[PDB]
């Protein structure tokens, strides 16, 4: 966790970025 | 004249009288839930 932020890695947010009626 | 989301539904419109734009957004809706413990326990409920 980088607890800057959601503790989230860094790592798990690139992977939070690179993905992406009634 | 009419406004278009992505999947091909309408979305806004122009007031035929006064220009302006009107965003239409659908009424209100979901599912109805009870939260309960079991009715040996407590006759109590709480509604999602
Ligand atoms: C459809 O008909 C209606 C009614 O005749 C039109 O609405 C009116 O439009 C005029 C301008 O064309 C508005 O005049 C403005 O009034 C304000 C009042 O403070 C004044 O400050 C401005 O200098 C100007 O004189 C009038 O208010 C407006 N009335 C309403 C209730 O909106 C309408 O424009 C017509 N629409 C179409 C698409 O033909």
């Amino acid at each position: 966790p980088d607890p800057s932020k959601s503790k989230r890695s860094f790592i798990e947010d690139l992977l939070f970025n690179k993905v992406t009626k009634f | 004249q009419f406004g278009r989301d992505i999947a091909d539904t309408t979305d806004a419109v122009r007031d035929p009288q006064t220009l302006e734009i009107l965003d239409i957004t659908p009424c209100s809706f979901g599912g109805v839930s009870v939260i309960t413990p079991g009715t040996n326990t407590s006759n109590e409920v709480a509604v999602l």
